[PDB]
């Protein structure tokens, strides 16, 4: 009904076309997650491709120092779930990698991979 | 390299003299009374105000071909906020005519929120342009700072008297700087004090760090004292700080804080000497209990981002910041509008001059 | 990043008169003789002077816990140089209470080379500490700037007096920066001017760019300029530049070049609009023939290191610079020396203060 | 009947000569795309070559932070297209790789590859 | 009962999920350590996983130059633990790497690996 | 009979010495070029060698952003050879790599490679 995350990249990796995804702090706090190996739908220009979550990792977004921020907050026993919304929102991010497998067309014929 | 060149007649006595005033001030601070904060208290919402901006490319060295920028944004508890006031400063007009721009800005009052806020602030506080003196007309560098400070004050007053006229009384207003105006006549300061005095407005100014000697000695004091607490800065310490700041930057003369300084340690544990320490000022009509409540509210609204921060201050600053590509996009937009207004033949020369000007 | 907050009512009408006056200035520049400057010919040698100085960490924030560096080096021909002077400006000493440091250094019994140069310059030129005025005592920054300028002048005079008694008359002295003194009395300026006129010294000041330089309109009209040439900046451009400087920076009352100003073009292909251009000034007692001789000398000593630089200037600057390891080693060595002269616990206390801040 | 994009590099990668291509926001919005494996025409000094689109990837152009910009816009629910046209003009780029197969010679035989 | 360190990263490394752990100077001074190959319990969103310490290394945290700081302290005969407490409080960090083997579910079963 | 470009590097790549060449914008506009596999003469210390042009690539020279410059010029639709020579003059560089085969000595005998 609504997009899961925000796409922030794309490319061709070998024979498969991939695209990175980012889950924002608000979405992560609402409880939305992606399971490795899941099947999702990608929209691009009126067409509906098929994707499979491949990887998932943590990477800083913007000018931030998550290691120092989290260490300093920990030594002071600050409950980030209740005390430091700004630090939580700055350090709460997560990246995913998705690959497009094809697209169902016409009466059900499945066109492998993609060129666009 | 040859570092022995500066090793001719080394002197080592001024250090001996210096290691007496710092010792005396440390002893004086040890005589103060500390008010701890027990992770609780009676707090009320905050409303921070800040002003940011930047400059166009080459504006610093060739202002006659560039422009300036200023934006003001505020954020408060409950997610409430006020509209953001922005303005573009033409370098050429201001350079060639100080005071030939502020009067026009005041007179327009057509669509610019900056002009609207300036008019509202002036009409509300009864402040006259003759009060500002000649500091802003001394040159462009002084005028820019004077304009930014006046616009900050005007945004505060305009918001108070336009948006929050009955619900404003329950908020602690935070200023990103010391409660002092420098380079203007004492009439401005007296009018500000009276307006904040008759209103009984809850206003507290946070200085962070720019405070040098004060933070130097307060970190040492915290090295011994423990916990989250507040303490009023000694008057002799404040006077010596003002004397040093004046002897360093005479232009800062008259920028004494309209109140007293308090120091509250927000973080129990830190990795560096001067983390989690808040320096704020209060208006003269605020007492020890008001200072205690302000410290409690600040501690409740603390953050661990920049080695301990008031939180709302950093959020407001981030909201109000100016993109570094905004000046370039604004320059391109200005060129486009100049073309669409004057013609096409008169834009080629401007573009060629810009290309030949780094 | 929330643009369009600056796009409301841009009001860019003034660009028209801006470009009108720019075109008028370009037209005026058009009518200036561009004498061909083919390199082959006779010219004087050069003796460049350059000043530089590092600073300790956080000098501005806490100038009472740091120090200052000021060095002057002169390079002649290839190895025909003179001793380099090094001075250490203590942060606390008289920087925190000026009007005494200058007198003490002049009356320095030890007679360090910097004090000797200052004494010799004062004695030779007949300029007392009274003609300096009170600007250098206004604040630490003004004192530092005035001290640097006067020290460079004293170095030049001391070299022309004690090391070049006779041969100084066949040397083209090149002084970095524009020929002018800012913040000093007209009496001081006239004393320098008349002393130089009496000595018949060969002088010229070379600068690249910022302060405010609208004279860089030379970048245009350099197209199809037919290589090198010598030119004299128009009086219209000089007046506009001076007025713009006094409008923007202020306190530039003394910035007029004590003579005329010539702009040259060392190279013929640069890859960029403003490469290979030299702006050198001359004292009033030097004619167009002296200007041509100086231009030929500068072309002979041309380089490509920094995009058409005078070569000897950069060579001298390299030998008169200060790194950061020098300030750090000075800090550690002064800390070590403090122990011998004043106890051990006092030094440990100072070290603890340094650890607690800057 | 005009160039698809702007060439911003060239090199010799093994026995073939490549050249990078960048698609600007205007051409991306108009709807001009390039399918991988497509055959294009490259003009260099008055001569016509034959090129094949090999790869395609996203990379920032200039001093930009596409991840931060897109994440912030998504967080604030700001619709880039309709609300911040100036923010959609500094992340909407796309790179391509093209390989020069050879030059067609009139009245003669296709000349493979290129030494120039 | 208290957590050992502060998690400052996570990612899928090959067929296993893993996350990075940091031990603060306070915890190191208190004598808390982790043995390579040790088994630890990881709590994440109401679930209990089983981890295994895999690696261990030293890496600076924040803006510091531990090599220069320690070298200067050694040169000047300064005993960091006693004479200069603040110097020792910014370089005493240590990193660890932990792999999630699985999680115990129901009444004695074991679901291996993880997809979240 | 003038040097084609300016040598800006050199090294001992395996058993063969090599050196890099740069073609300035003025020479590139004059029409000078080097063909891969071409034989060129290298002068060094009064001795002539025999070199072969091996590789060619584009690399920025100085503090410039060719990608941004060219993309902005294309967006603004400014002819880059008639309107903005000062912007076309800082992005028109190009690198070559050359290998020294050896020098001829005495009666045509070929001294192989070089130890210098």
């Amino acid at each position: 009904e609504s997009p899961i995350g925000v796409v922030v990249s794309s490319r061709r990796n070998g024979p498969w076309a991939e695209l990175t995804l980012v889950l924002t702090p608000q979405e992560l706090d609402q409880g939305k997650r992606l399971l490795l190996g899941e099947l999702v739908r990608v929209s691009s220009g009126g067409k509906d491709y098929v994707g499979m979550v491949l990887d998932g990792y943590y990477e800083p977004v913007g000018r931030s120092d998550p290691t120092y921020t989290l260490a300093l907050a920990h030594i002071n026993q600050v409950d980030l779930e209740k005390e430091d919304p700004w630090a939580r929102k700055e350090v709460n991010f997560y990246h995913h990698r998705i690959v497009l497998l094809g697209r169902v067309v016409q009466g059900g014929l499945f066109a492998p991979s993609t060129r666009l | 390299l040859g570092l022995k060149d500066f090793l001719d007649d080394l002197r080592l006595d001024h250090y001996q003299d210096l290691l007496r005033e710092l010792d005396e001030l440390y002893q004086k601070l040890k005589q103060e009374r500390q008010v701890p904060l027990h992770g609780d208290g009676e707090a009320y919402p905050l409303l921070t105000l800040t002003v940011d901006g930047g400059e166009g490319r080459a504006f610093e060295e060739l202002p006659l071909l560039s422009f300036g920028l200023v934006r003001v944004a505020a954020v408060g508890v409950k997610g409430f906020r006020l509209p953001s006031i922005a303005h573009l400063l033409p370098g050429y007009e201001v350079l060639r005519d100080p005071k030939g721009y502020l009067e026009g800005l005041l007179e327009r009052s057509e669509e610019s929120p900056a002009a609207d806020a300036l008019k509202t602030f002036f009409r509300a506080t009864g402040i006259s342009l003759e009060d500002l003196g000649e500091y802003y007309t001394k040159d462009l560098r002084a005028f820019m700072g004077i304009f930014r400070d006046v616009l900050e004050w005007a945004y505060l007053v305009w918001g108070v008297e336009k948006v929050l006229q009955e619900s404003y009384k329950d908020y602690l207003f935070i200023k990103d700087g010391r409660l002092a105006q420098l380079g203007v006549r004492e009439s401005f300061r007296s009018k500000l004090q009276n307006y904040f005095a008759r209103k009984h407005l809850l206003l507290a100014g946070v200085t962070k760090r720019s405070e040098g000697l004060t933070s130097l000695v307060m970190a040492r004091l915290f090295a011994e004292a423990r916990g989250t607490f507040v303490l009023q800065v000694p008057q002799e310490l404040m006077e010596k700080a003002y004397r040093y700041e004046r002897q360093w930057n005479a232009d800062l003369e008259g920028a004494f804080v309209m109140g007293r300084r308090y120091v509250a340690r927000l973080l129990e544990d830190t990795f560096r000497p001067q983390e989690g320490v808040a320096i704020f000022d209060l208006p003269p009509y605020l007492g020890e209990e008001d200072a205690v409540k302000v410290a409690r509210s600040l501690r409740a609204h603390r953050s661990v981002l920049y080695g301990g921060s008031v939180g709302t201050v950093v959020e407001a600053h981030g909201r109000a910041s100016v993109a570094r590509s905004i000046p370039r996009r604004m320059e391109e937009e200005i060129l486009a509008r100049f073309r669409k207004a004057f013609g096409e033949d008169l834009a080629k020369k401007l573009t060629e001059w810009l290309r030949l000007a780094d």
